[PDB]
């Protein structure tokens, strides 16, 4: 969607400037494991790196 | 064992006079874990010291 045009304000402007998106930022780098079913690792691997 | 102690020796303290205070303050430590942004809900903290003391609630 940052690659995506909206028919102006450009959709990177529309993502940046929503105030959910810090928010988003926030529950993805403190995510860890809250359900704790299994022992894993706390980091998310290098592809979503 | 030692937070089990402590809670032992406050339950004999206060079976006589009040245990009721014991078991409302046990029980505002299982809300206060149990909720959102808490220890139980987000995995972190210890889980042996969690578990002795829901034996012992």
């Amino acid at each position: 969607m940052t690659n995506m045009q909206l028919n102006q304000e450009t959709t990177a402007h529309l993502l940046v400037s929503d105030p959910n998106l810090i928010h988003v930022l926030v529950k993805f780098l403190s995510g860890t494991s809250p359900h704790g079913t299994n022992q894993h690792s706390p980091q998310v691997g290098p592809t979503a790196t | 064992q030692a937070m089990q102690e402590f809670l032992t020796r406050l339950q004999v303290h206060l079976s006589s006079t009040c245990p009721q205070i014991f078991s409302e303050l046990l029980l505002k430590l299982i809300h206060i874990l149990s909720t959102e942004r808490g220890a139980f809900q987000t995995g972190q903290g210890p889980l042996d010291a969690q578990v002795k003391l829901l034996e012992f609630t």
